[PDB]
């Protein structure tokens, strides 16, 4: 157990957030692997 | 000090209070 | 009197095995009367 | 004695390479791997994976999160979320990062929040130390 | 001087020991009504709080002990505490009812353990599985290991609080003494810092005490 | 005579005391390690370490009541 | 004089005792971090606990039954 | 002259019981959190744990038996 | 006769500190250990070994005191 | 006298046998924990432990033969 | 005799470093697995380990000030 | 009867070795579990180490300077 | 009157080399534990050990030679 567990994190969003901090730090040139990662491309429907 | 020999007494009362007292009166209890 | 009543259940079920002093007693005879031995020995 | 695959969701840097050790920045202090190491199951932190070929030399890849498994045999599976190299970074951005996300944590209302605010700043002061 | 307290039986024309041991029970009121002042409320609320965190173990015989044994604690407790006043005679520092209290109830177990249970109650001497080869070693080690239990029970209550008091009486004549030489008030903080353990140490005794009992029970039940 | 042999058999019965020392220190020790193990349930370990504490000082106390009976 | 040597004797006798006190504060440091670790067999551990505080008690009575018989 | 020998050489050796408590304090340890991690093994840990309590206490056995004997 | 018997005897009972210089070195020593893991939760850490600390040295204490108490 | 002088030193020389208790405790306490660890690694483990064992009682024997020796 | 009855008590009050020597073992001991588990927190390591240490030592040295001031 | 004085004193001052005896042992035996764990950091861990048992080994010379001063 | 002062001393001397005996098993306890990870990597783990015991062996040595000194 550690601060972020018992606060409402999970380890998937602690593994996105540690993702997302790490590519932030990149050159700009090498910035093209935003498009890889592209993470947001579904859409959530729910039953009601 | 404590080894005087007159432990008849002492003893005799505590058994009476323990046995008798405390039971009737924690007896009288709900939960 | 009115007491006895009250915890007869108990005295008379469980508390067959607790009532053995006797061992107590015995124990409490045989040192006074080696004190009293001894004090009398002077 | 020792087959080492160390792959990413998108390439590859060892397939069942042999190499005598590895040190993995898991959780829960560091590690060492040489031989018959004992069964472990443990996932990493942020933090610098050496890995040291059978020739000498050493290889260095900075890991963000995934998962580590050594099995019976010496069979090491790595499988991490990120693997990338000092080369294509720039420290200045990481320290003004830093610089902001010092200040986020006085910004900060609610603890949940805050605690996101603080593995942001985990992260980035893990990474400015090299 | 300092042994004054101990060896004082309630020095009066005629013993008042008796008195002096009865008084505490004059703190318990009976209810009488379905709601009642806030003075037994709490004792109500403490007595059901205690009860199930210590007899939740025993099955269904070791159930009927239940009375006996919060009697017990509430006893010592009331007993022990009310001790620390300033010209007080704890009866608990007498030997004479320790021990007369250890050995009934022992007594009262181990031949509860062999009346129903006798192969097994046997059998415990033994430890279960294989020793190795020692068993006639360790079998005359246990056994006289069981006749110790009473007299450390017994000992260990009647040596504490004599040597708390001895500690607070001493620390007192020091704290005295000094005022004529010098000035020194590091007496009397270390006295009002050891109050507080003196204080919270009773009820400790207390629980060790009877959780020993009931492990003792438990095992021949 | 007898005084100085009293006061000798005082003065060595009072080394008792380390072995108390040694495990109070060493009870409050393994609380610390056993809380970081997770925050949770420190009450509890808390109440652990307290009765270790205690039925230590009750293992040792009852050395100087010896040295105070030689001396009295 | 004999009974200054006795005195003596009895004096320096008692203090063997402090091997129960390491004792005590070892057996009850392991059961705080043991529980830490897997919270489930409570039973079982305070069994032991209360298994090994029982034998460790033996040596450190047994020295100070010696001391009160030779000093008596 | 005899007899108060006899006194403090009996109160000298029968200190060399103090280290089997501190043994038997650190075996019921270790069985503690040994049992933590498999309690499937419970079984052969016993054996090992039994046989370092009895060698630690036949050890302050023979210890208080040479006291003994140099008392009588 | 008295006062140079009393020398010894207010001496030997000055070992009894010495009991007292292991426990706070084992109190510090799991701290250091406690918190290498779990970098957080540094203040609960160190009011728990100021704790441990402070009860070890009083009894440290209590030894010294009864030290100065025989002398006089 | 003589007789005095040998029956304070062999009391005094006998002392040295806790250690060897306090060694066997610890040996006895890592075999256990270290076989709970990792089985299948019992004849090293084994090894390792009667050789600890082994030196230990040269240890504590060496102090018997010179209270041996002491006494006559 | 009061000369004789000197020096003894010296000699007794010296044995009290053996519990500083203890400590100063224990702590750092702890620091080298401590650093182990996590080299990134070494100046704070350092700084608890030099406290530790001067603590133990402070303790340490009383029993050498009152067997010299005794002494002399 | 000072000559006796001076030998039992002397006498009496060695016992204080034994604290650096034991602590030696687990600065040693802690560097053997921190070099499993992380063999790479092998340099380091020793400087501390060799820290470490310097101090013990002073800590004991200084007993055994007490103890020669005392015989001289 | 000498001679019974020398062997109480010579007796007395003994007592410290305890230090070496509890050490030994602590050093052997780490390598089990020690070799249980990583068990490949064992010469320099065997070869560590080996300098700890020789250290506390010399240390139990440096201690004894004053009683044979003392002695004559």
């Amino acid at each position: 157990v550690a601060y972020w567990r018992q606060a409402g994190l999970s380890y998937i969003r602690y593994s996105q957030i540690c993702a997302k901090a790490v590519r932030d730090a990149l050159k700009a040139e090498f910035k093209a692997n935003a498009e890889k990662t592209s993470g947001s491309n579904v859409k959530i429907v729910k039953v009601k | 000090q404590l080894d005087t020999s007159t432990w008849f007494i002492t003893i005799t009362s505590m058994i009476m209070t323990l046995f008798i007292l405390f039971q009737l009166k924690i007896s009288n209890y709900s939960y | 009197q009115f007491q006895f009543t009250g915890i007869k259940k108990y005295f008379n079920s469980y508390t067959l095995t607790g009532r053995m002093n006797c061992v107590l007693a015995t124990y409490g005879g045989i040192a006074l009367l080696v004190l009293y031995f001894k004090l009398r020995s002077k | 004695q020792m087959s080492f695959t160390f792959a990413s969701p998108t390439q590859v840097f060892f397939n069942g390479a042999n190499v005598r050790q590895v040190d993995v920045p898991t959780q829960t202090g560091a590690f060492g791997i040489l031989a018959s190491h004992v069964p472990t199951l443990q996932v990493l932190r942020p933090g610098l994976v050496v890995v040291h070929a059978e020739d000498g030399t050493t290889s260095k890849y900075f890991v963000s999160s995934g998962s580590v498994t050594v099995n019976a045999d010496s069979s090491v599976q790595l499988l991490a979320e990120e693997a990338v190299t000092l080369d294509m970074l720039d420290p200045g951005v990481a320290k003004a990062n830093l610089e902001k996300a010092q200040s986020e944590l006085l910004g900060a209302a609610d603890e949940a929040s805050r605690a996101e605010i603080q593995i942001r700043i985990e992260a980035n002061e893990a990474l400015v130390k090299a | 001087n300092l042994f004054a307290s101990f060896i004082a039986p309630t020095m009066m024309g005629l013993p008042i020991v008796t008195l002096i041991i009865m008084f505490p029970s004059l703190l318990f009121p009976t209810p009488k009504r379905l709601i009642n002042n806030r003075t037994i409320s709490i004792q109500q609320w403490l007595i059901q709080l205690t009860s199930k965190q210590m007899m939740a173990i025993h099955n269904q015989k070791g159930q009927t002990w239940s009375l006996m044994l919060m009697s017990l604690i509430m006893f010592i407790g009331s007993t022990n505490i009310l001790g620390l006043l300033p010209h007080s005679f704890t009866p608990t520092t007498q030997l004479s009812m320790n021990l007369g209290m250890a050995i009934p109830l022992w007594s009262a177990t181990v031949f509860t353990g062999f009346r129903y249970k006798t192969k097994t109650s046997l059998a415990h001497f033994l430890p279960q599985g294989t020793p190795a080869l020692l068993i006639p070693m360790l079998v005359i080690i246990e056994t006289i290991s069981l006749f110790i239990q009473p007299v450390a029970l017994a000992v260990r209550l009647t040596a504490n609080i004599t040597a708390g008091h001895l500690l607070i009486h001493l620390i007192g004549g020091a704290t005295l003494a000094l005022l004529n030489i010098n000035t020194m008030t590091a007496f009397i903080t270390f006295t009002i810092l050891i109050l507080l353990t003196i204080l919270e140490f009773a009820v400790a005794l207390i629980q060790a005490y009877v959780f020993t009992l009931l492990v003792s029970l438990y095992l021949h039940d | 005579i007898d005084t100085a042999a009293k006061f000798i058999g005082a003065g060595a019965a009072t080394v008792g005391v380390a072995g108390s020392g040694a495990g109070i220190g060493t009870v409050f020790g393994s609380l610390i390690i056993g809380y970081a193990r997770n925050p949770s349930l420190k009450q509890q370990l808390f109440s652990y370490a307290i009765l270790g504490f205690a039925l230590s000082e009750a293992m040792g106390l009852f050395c100087l009541m010896v040295a105070f009976l030689i001396l009295f």
